[PDB]
C-alpha cells in the first residue's frame, strides 16, 4: 500500500524476514520535523547544506540494516548504534529530488518526527536502498496482515 | 523520484 509492490522487490523476501539486507552509506544527520513529500525534500537540503564546509565535511559512514522488524544504523568503523527504529514507528522513505544520490527516512519519536539523511555511494544505490526500505515496509504489512484471524 | 509510505505506519 503506497509501500514497494512486488514487482520493484530487490529482494527475495527470506532475507528481509530470517535475516537483514545490509547497505552502507554516507550519514549526513537527523534533523526534527515540524509536520508533504517537502517535508523530506527540505530536510536533505538542510542536512547537506549543514556538512559542507565549502567541499564537504568528512562525514561518517554507517552500516543501515534493514529487515521487517525495522531499520538500524551504527557508525561503520566504531560499531557503534545510533538509531533502531520499529517498522511501526517508520512513515516513509523518499530520494532527494534536488540530489538522486541523496536518501532519507522519517520517525515517529515523544510526539515529533525525525528526518534521517544519507548519501548513498552510487546514485544506483540510493535507489536499491529505498526500494529496500520500501520492500521492508511491503513485507511487514503482508506478515502483520495474516497474523490475526 | 522514488518515495514510499509504509501501510503499518
Amino acid at each position: 500500500t503506497a509501500s514497494t509492490p512486488v514487482q520493484y522487490w530487490q529482494h527475495h523476501p527470506e532475507k528481509l524476514i530470517f535475516q537483514s539486507c545490509d547497505y552502507k552509506a554516507f550519514y549526513l544527520g537527523s534533523m526534527l520535523i515540524k509536520e508533504g513529500t517537502e517535508s523530506t525534500q527540505d530536510a536533505c537540503a538542510k542536512m547537506r547544506a549543514n556538512c559542507q564546509k565549502s567541499q564537504m565535511k568528512k562525514v561518517p559512514t554507517i552500516i543501515l540494516s534493514v529487515s521487517y522488524k525495522g531499520v538500524k544504523f551504527i557508525d561503520a568503523a566504531n560499531k557503534n548504534i545510533i538509531a533502531e527504529h520499529e517498522i511501526r514507528n517508520i512513515s516513509c522513505a523518499a530520494q532527494d529530488p534536488e540530489d538522486l544520490s541523496t536518501f532519507a527516512y522519517i520517525t515517529k519519536d515523544s510526539n515529533h518526527h525525525y528526518c534521517h539523511v544519507f548519501t548513498a555511494f552510487d546514485v544506483n544505490l540510493a535507489y536499491e536502498i529505498i526500494l529496500t526500505l520500501g520492500q521492508a515496509f511491503e513485507v511487514a504489512y503482508q506478515l502483520a496482515l495474516q497474523a490475526r484471524k | 523520484p522514488l518515495s514510499f509510505q509504509n501501510p503499518l505506519f
